[PDB]
Parts: C-alpha cells; structure tokens; sequence
C-alpha cells in the first residue's frame, strides 16, 4: 500500500475481473497508444523537463 | 527466341559459368520503374515518421528523469536524451525527404538507414513485419542506382541523368516481394487458419456485405476470409510474374491490399505494396506513359528519350571488339543478390538456432511474415514478491513501470522485467526480492491456461538466447477439440450470465477472491480430478466429473488439481449490483414514461422531479441512482448524435486532426533544435512555448 507500485491481496487475486469497460488483441495494428501519460512520476517530470504547463 | 529464354527472360546458357552470371545480373535495364518507386517509397516514409514512428508522441515516451523498464534487443543499447532522439528523427526526416527527391542518393539512405535501425533495435515491443520491411527496403536501396531518372541529382551531374541501371536492383526487389507473398502464404498453412479460428469475427464487416448476398457468414468467413488470403498470397507470388497473369494478379492484389488498408490499422504498408507491385511490370512504363500525353504536359514531365550509356552495367559489344571484362562491382553486386536472397530465405526458419526467445509461438514477432495468424487474450496477471531482508510477501501493480503489454508473451522480456523491477523496488523500502508472476493466456479461444512457472524466482532464473527456457509451460494441443463444444455452452447463457474456460497442470493450485458483487457464482468440472477448498472453515470437496458447486461471494477459495493429467473446469457467474442497478432503472424510467403520457396523476416524488427538470439547482444533491440515469440517457443521446453524422464532417475532423498531429512534431523538433543550439531558456518561456504547440488548430 506504499505508493501506486503496489497493490492489496485482494485486489491482485480476483481473477473474475470485467477486462473491459473487446480483447481479441492481435499483433502487427499498430503498436503507438495514448496511455503513456499514466506512467507513475509522469507529472513531476514533465514538470521539470518543460516547466509548469 | 526458346519459350523458356521468352519466359524467364534469360538462356540457359547464361548459367553455365560465373562471368556469364554476372553479365546476366548487370545487363543494362531502363531506370525509369525504379525512380517512380523510389520516390513513392521516400513519400510514404515522410508521411510515416510523424505518425507510427512516434515523433508527436516521443516527448512522453523517453522523457528525461522518469524511471522506465526498457526492452531492447541488447542490454548496451540505451536511449539518449530527448533532445538528442528529436535531432534522430530530424536527420530521419531529411535522409528521407533525400530519398524521396533524390538528392545525395547515397548518404540520404544512409542518413535514413541508421537511425531506423538504431530506433528498430531500441525497443522490441514496437516490432511488427510492417517496420522490418521498410527497414529491408531501405537497406537495399542504399547499394541501388535508382537516381538515374527523374532525380535531382540528374540535373547536377550529367553522368547521371537517364542513365542504364544494371538488372539485380530489380530482381532484388522483385525477389523482395516474392519472398514476402510466398513465405506470408505458407506461414498461413496452419490448422487455426484454414480451420477458421483465426480472425473468424472480421467477416462482420460492412465491406464483405455483397458476398453475404450468396454465401452464409459461417462460410463466408472461411472461403472468402480464410482460404482467399491464403490463396492470393501463393498466387500473387506467382501470378505478376508472367505477362500471361500480370493483370489479373494485379486487380486482385490490388483489390486485397485495398480491403487490408480499410479494415485494419497496419498504417502506410497496404499503399507501400500498393506501390511495389508495378515493378513486376516492364522497366520502361513511365516511359511509354510520359509519350502518351500532349505536348504541353511534357514540358514538364520527364524525359521521355532513350537512355544513355552507363558505367555500371556489363556492355555486349558487337563491333567486333572483345566483350568488356566484368570489373569488381558487378561482382559484387551479383554476389550481394544471391547472398541476400537466400539470407532472407532462410531467417524466417532459423528458429531452430535461437530457442531462446521460443515460445508457444515461434521467435520475436517481426521477421517471421505470420501476419493475422495468432490470436490471443490475457484474463489475469499476478505479480508477486518476498523481500529479502523481513520476509513480508506483498503484491504489485501488473503494468507497473512499462509502456507496453507484450511483456506477458516473451521469457526474454519477463526477465528483463523482472531485473528491472529487481533495480526500482529498493527506492520503495524494499529489499533485495524475490519476483514471481503468474499469467494466463489463451491463443485462438482455448481453455485459458498459464504460461510461465508460478513457483520459479524470475530474478534468479536462468536464460541465455541459444538455449531452451525451463520454466515456459508447455501450450496444450491434446485439448483443441473442446474449442468445439465449448462455443456451444457460449451459445446456452442468458443475457447476464457469463463464463470463463480454466486448464491447468498436475501439482498446481490457483488462489481466487470472489467479489461481493459477483453474487450466485458456480464451478463445474468439465475433465480431470479437482478438490475446492473454502479457507472460511477450512472445508475441502472433491469434485469428480460433471458436478456444480456454489461458491461463496466475498470469500477466498482454491482450487487444486489432483490427477495424473491437466484438469479443465468452468467459472460461470452473474454479476448481481449490476442486474439490480439494471432493474432500479428500468422501474424508474416506466414511471417517467407513465408521467410523460398523462398517467400516474398523482403527484411526482421528490427524487423523481429532477429527472424531469434535468437540472440539479436550487435543490438536494441527487441520489447515486438518478446520476447513473441521467449519465446513461445523456451517454445515450451523445452516441445517437455521433452516428447521425455526415460524411463531410467526418472527413474534415479527420484533416484536423492530421493536421494537429503534423503541427505538434514539427513545433517541438523546432524547441529541441533551438535547446541544442543556443541552449535551454528559463523555465517559464519552456512552458509557454509548450502551450503554445499544444494548441489545437482550429
Ligand atoms: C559456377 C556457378 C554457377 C551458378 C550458380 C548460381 C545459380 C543461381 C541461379 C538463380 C538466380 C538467377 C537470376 C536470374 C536473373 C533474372 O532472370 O532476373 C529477372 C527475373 O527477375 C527476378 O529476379 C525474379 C525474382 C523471383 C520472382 C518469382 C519467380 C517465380 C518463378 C517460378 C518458376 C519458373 C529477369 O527479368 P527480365 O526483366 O528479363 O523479365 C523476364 C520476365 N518477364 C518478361 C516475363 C517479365
Ligand atoms: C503510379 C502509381 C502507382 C500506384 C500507387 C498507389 C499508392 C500511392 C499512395 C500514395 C500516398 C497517398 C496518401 C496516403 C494517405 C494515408 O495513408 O492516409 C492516412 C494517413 O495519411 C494522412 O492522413 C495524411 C494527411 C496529411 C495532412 C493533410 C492536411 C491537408 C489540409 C487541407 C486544408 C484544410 C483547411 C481547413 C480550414 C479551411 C491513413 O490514416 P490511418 O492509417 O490513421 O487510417 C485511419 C483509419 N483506419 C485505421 C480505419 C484505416
Ligand atoms: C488479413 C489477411 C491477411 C494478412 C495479410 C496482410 C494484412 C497483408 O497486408 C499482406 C500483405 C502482403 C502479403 C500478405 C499479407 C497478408 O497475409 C487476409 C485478407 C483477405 C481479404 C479480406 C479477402 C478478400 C480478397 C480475396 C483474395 C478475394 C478472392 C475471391 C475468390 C472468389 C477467388
Ligand atoms: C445463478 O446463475 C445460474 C448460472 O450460474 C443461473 O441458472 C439459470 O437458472 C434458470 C432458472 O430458470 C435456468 O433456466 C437456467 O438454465 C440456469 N442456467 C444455467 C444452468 O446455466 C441463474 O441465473 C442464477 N440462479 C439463481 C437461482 O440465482
Ligand atoms: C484440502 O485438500 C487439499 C488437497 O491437496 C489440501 O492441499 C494440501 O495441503 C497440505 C497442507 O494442508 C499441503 O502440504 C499439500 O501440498 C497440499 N496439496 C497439494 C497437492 O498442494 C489442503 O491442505 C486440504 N485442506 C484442509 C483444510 O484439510
Ligand atoms: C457502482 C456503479 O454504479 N458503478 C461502478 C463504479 O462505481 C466503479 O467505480 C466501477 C469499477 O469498475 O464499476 C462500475
Ligand atoms: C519509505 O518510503 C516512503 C515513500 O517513498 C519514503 O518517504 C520513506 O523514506 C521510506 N521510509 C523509510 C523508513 O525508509
Ligand atoms: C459487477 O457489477 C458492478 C455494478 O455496479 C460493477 O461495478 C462491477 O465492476 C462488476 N464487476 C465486479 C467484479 O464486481
């Protein structure tokens, strides 16, 4: 429970979780995606590298 | 003047000794084909970095101070800073722009050809066939005279200005594209595909409408789907060859790269083959189209003359002079062909070598050409660790400093995983740990199943790329047959009910928490011995085939395997808060449908007149069930919106945002560039600017 690193037992052991809200993710597509803004430490280092935004 | 010379373009005779060969490979050839290639190739790259390569998004991709799990192919290999990646992609932009124009031939693709690799080799997540073949492209048309026509460097250096290329910079390419059709083809001959388990949902789509109006979607989605690309990919290669076929050949592939372009994401690689494919024609097509045009329009299209003599290329002569002597670089060219051509034969086979990085599947993806031929879907993933020092066992977040999810596939990338987090965790009070994971997988709809040894340290485990990996479970292929009749027991549940496939090993047990909400959950055994233990009252049952047990909600249980073999069984539950918000709502929305056509004259409860007003002012905060309505019918109506939209706007929205993309790579290239140069502002003038490319067009 020390930062978002980690997680409790329950929380990681239900394997009867809703994934979504459709999977079936196939490779090639195309690997770029939007989700990298929530990285852990991403405001605080892009606050340092380009000042407050 | 023989059929076979007709055919194939050359004699016999021409193979029975090694000068004659390499006269064959160097004999002159019109220019003109491998200019128009060139040129289309360099603009789809142009148009390809702002967009895949990740030039908008690399400023939240490689930003400098976060703490990141890489995974490049070696562990020498870092990034730079930021500032140093953007001048990367800017020397990338030029070197293609050169190729594309055809100025400094050589270093442009040079120029191109490192970084690409230097940006290919980084990070195996971003792999895929689509980037190896442009990395291909690329390196060979660095050694190709392709400037010879329609070329700026033509109009500065007369020597090369319509000029003869020697023949193997065609057959290279052809070869190319060969090999690519051929080998995609016979990956395909595998029992998921022509069995219709791969990619069995895309004959859904709204282009495959007009074959539905003769053939059923179960056989449309394995004749036309299926079979079709396996067929086009075999014919294709052999069909555009031959002048008999090359027109057929061509509308289909044609019409096959079309439907991939519009039903996929694959990017820029539909036009790219797209623009390969005329090569298989004769070398002097723009030629002949160029003659074909009023004067007026060949003022300012290419020379259409005959080309001049080359000094590249291998000259019969016929005035009774002895025939010029092959010098070192058409050797070299000759070698470099056949020497390329059976290194890209033989790499999509050599797996056998580097069983390191095996798998269920076969290598890194990338350089295989197995497009569209595995599917899979991940259900769970644990991640454990013991510290070291006090014995605590706890449990982190699966995606927890990674940028990526193909992670949960390789043994390479786990173990880079695994030594990263091995690095990170001390910054959180942890000591040195011990990491275990346990994953699960399904490829191609079987029985989910794990994948990776839950009992094995990851840290301290043993991998070298030449040797096979001893903790990699192995896939269950005894079990394919029940992909059968499992969708059966898919097609018997209700609306709400829902179920979930389990195989698992000998020895093993999976742990699970049943949620509170998952109310009315059961487990039935479909083969093998299993025993469930309740950990409430320490309660054990056997369970044997063909039995169902209620499980408790809000509790833990186990389950562990007792047989010889792997045993299979079934969750199959309903989610309850779920089905009563559901029924909650329908009941409310009844009443205001009773209010809104007269009945119910009575007066209206508090909670309900906000649902008629809309509005929450001047009143009580509304209750969590009349939110959740007013966000469903508001959700709603924002989707009904979006679906009546003409195509005018749509298109547009698509120009904008295109244009957006565009705006923001070039305006941060420029702040980087500047920050190299004259060196790094206050901080304030950084965010302002910042905002400033930020901006949306408008
Ligand atoms: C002592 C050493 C002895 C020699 C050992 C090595 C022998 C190697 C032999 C194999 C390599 C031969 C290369 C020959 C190069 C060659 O002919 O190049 C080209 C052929 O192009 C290629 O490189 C082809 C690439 C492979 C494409 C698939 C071919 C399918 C063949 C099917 C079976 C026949 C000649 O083309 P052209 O412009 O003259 O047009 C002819 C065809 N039409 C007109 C119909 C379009
Ligand atoms: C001889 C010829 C031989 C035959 C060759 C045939 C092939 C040649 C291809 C040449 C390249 C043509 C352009 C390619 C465009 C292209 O790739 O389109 C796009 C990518 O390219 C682009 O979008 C380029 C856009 C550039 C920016 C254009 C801005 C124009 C602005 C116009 C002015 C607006 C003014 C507004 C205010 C008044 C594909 O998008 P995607 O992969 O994200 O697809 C999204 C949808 N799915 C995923 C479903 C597919
Ligand atoms: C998605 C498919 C194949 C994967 C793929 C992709 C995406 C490529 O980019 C390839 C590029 C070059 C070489 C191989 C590639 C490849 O394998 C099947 C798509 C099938 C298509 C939708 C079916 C319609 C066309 C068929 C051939 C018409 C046949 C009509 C019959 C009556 C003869
Ligand atoms: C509990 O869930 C089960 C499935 O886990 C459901 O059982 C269905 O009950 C109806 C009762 O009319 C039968 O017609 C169906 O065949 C049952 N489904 C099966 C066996 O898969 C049901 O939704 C829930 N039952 C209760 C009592 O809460
Ligand atoms: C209920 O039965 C299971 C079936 O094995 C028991 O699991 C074993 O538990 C013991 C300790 O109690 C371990 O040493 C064994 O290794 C376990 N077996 C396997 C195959 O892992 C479980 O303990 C039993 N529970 C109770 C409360 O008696
Ligand atoms: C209770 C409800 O109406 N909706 C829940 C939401 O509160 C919760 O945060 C989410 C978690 O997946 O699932 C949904
Ligand atoms: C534990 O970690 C927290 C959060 O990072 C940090 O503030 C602190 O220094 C650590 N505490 C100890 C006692 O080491
Ligand atoms: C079950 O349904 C509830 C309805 O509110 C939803 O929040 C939840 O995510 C669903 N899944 C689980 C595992 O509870």
């Amino acid at each position: 429970s020390k930062g978002a690193a980690f997680v409790s037992k329950q929380e990681a052991s239900e394997v009867l979780k809703r994934p979504r809200r459709p999977r079936r993710e196939v490779c090639e597509l195309n690997p770029d995606c939007d989700e990298l803004a929530d990285h852990i430490g991403f405001q605080e280092a892009y606050r340092r590298f380009y000042g407050p935004v | 003047d023989s059929r076979i010379g007709k055919l194939l373009g050359f004699e016999w005779t021409d193979l029975s000794s090694w000068r004659r060969l390499v006269t064959l490979l160097n004999r002159p050839t019109d220019p003109a084909s491998l200019a128009v290639f060139r040129f289309l190739f360099g603009f789809l790259m142009v148009l390809d970095i702002p967009q895949e390569r990740g030039l908008s998004s690399l400023d939240r991709k490689y930003l400098d101070g976060l703490d990141v799990c890489r995974f490049p192919l070696l562990d020498a290999l870092r990034p730079l800073p930021l500032d140093w990646m953007y001048l990367v992609y800017t020397i990338m932009f030029l070197g293609a722009l050169g190729m594309m124009l055809g100025l400094c031939y050589r270093i442009s693709c040079v120029l191109f050809l490192l970084p690409y690799w230097y940006v290919f080799l980084l990070d195996k997540t971003s792999w895929n066939n689509h980037s190896y073949l442009y990395g291909l492209l690329a390196f060979q048309l660095t050694f190709m005279d392709a400037n010879h026509y329609w070329s700026v460097d033509g109009l500065l250096n007369a020597h090369r200005r319509n000029a003869h290329v020697p023949l193997w910079n065609y057959a290279v390419l052809r070869g190319q594209i060969f090999i690519v059709y051929f080998i995609a083809g016979v990956k395909k001959l595998d029992a998921d595909w022509v069995e219709g388990y791969s990619m069995e949902y895309l004959s859904r789509h709204w282009l495959f409408s007009p074959f539905k109006l003769l053939l059923s979607e179960e056989l449309t989605s394995l004749l036309v789907v299926h079979w079709g690309g396996l067929l086009l990919d075999l014919s294709a290669g052999f069909l555009l060859f031959f002048d008999v076929s090359r027109s057929i050949g061509l509308f289909f592939v044609s019409y096959f790269h079309c439907m991939n372009s519009q039903l996929f994401s694959i990017g820029m690689f539909s036009y790219v083959m797209l623009a390969s494919s005329p090569l298989f024609c004769s070398p002097e097509w723009p030629r002949k189209l160029v003659s074909y045009c009023p004067r007026r329009l060949q003022q300012l299209l290419p020379l259409k003359a005959a080309p001049q003599p080359s000094v590249s290329c291998v000259y019969k002569r016929s005035r009774g002079k002895s025939g010029q002597k092959p010098g070192l670089r058409h050797q070299l060219g000759a070698a470099f062909t056949l020497l390329y051509l059976l290194e890209q034969l033989f790499l999509p086979y050599s797996h056998f070598l580097t069983q390191g990085y095996n798998n269920w599947t076969n290598g890194l993806y990338g350089y295989s050409w197995d497009m569209m031929v595995h599917s899979r879907s991940h259900q769970h993933v644990k991640i454990t660790y013991r510290d070291g020092r006090t014995g605590e066992l706890g449990y982190l977040n699966p995606g927890v400093f990674t940028q990526s999810r193909r992670w949960k596939d390789h043994a390479d990338m786990l173990k880079q995983y695994a030594t990263c987090l091995s690095r990170l965790l001390p910054k959180y009070n942890v000591t040195e740990p011990q990491i275990y994971f346990d994953i699960w997988v399904s490829i191609n709809d079987r029985f989910q199943q794990r994948i990776f040894d839950p009992r094995v340290d990851i840290v301290q485990a043993a991998w070298s790329p030449f040797q096979r990996t001893s903790w990699v479970q192995p896939l269950l292929m005894d079990l394919s047959p029940w992909r059968a009749k499992l969708q059966e027991i898919k097609s018997s549940l209700d609306n709400h009910t829902e179920v979930v496939f389990i195989a698992d090993f000998p020895g093993l047990h999976l742990e699970n928490f049943v949620s509170e909400d998952l109310g009315n959950t059961s487990i039935q055994l479909l083969q093998g011995e299993v025993t469930v233990e309740l950990v409430a009252e320490q309660k054990n049952q056997t369970l044997r085939e063909g039995e169902k047990m209620q499980l408790p909600a809000g509790e833990y249980h186990k389950v562990y395997t007792t047989s010889p073999s792997p045993s299979c069984y079934m969750y199959v539950y309903v989610n309850t808060t779920e089905l009563a918000l559901e029924q909650d709502l329908a009941y409310l929305q009844e009443l205001k449908e009773k209010v809104e056509n007269g009945s119910e004259t009575g007066p209206l409860p508090p909670e309900l007149q906000p649902l008629l007003e809309g509005e929450v002012k001047g009143g009580p905060e509304p209750t969590p069930l009349v939110q959740t309505f007013l966000r469903r019918q508001q959700r709603l109506q924002e989707i009904e919106r979006r679906r009546n939209t003409p195509f005018h706007e749509r298109f547009f929205r698509f120009l904008l945002r295109k244009l957006y993309v565009f705006r923001r790579s070039f305006l941060m290239t420029c702040i980087s560039l500047r920050n190299l140069i004259l060196g790094r502002p206050s901080l304030e003038q950084l965010a302002q600017e910042v905002t400033y490319a930020n901006l949306r067009p408008f």
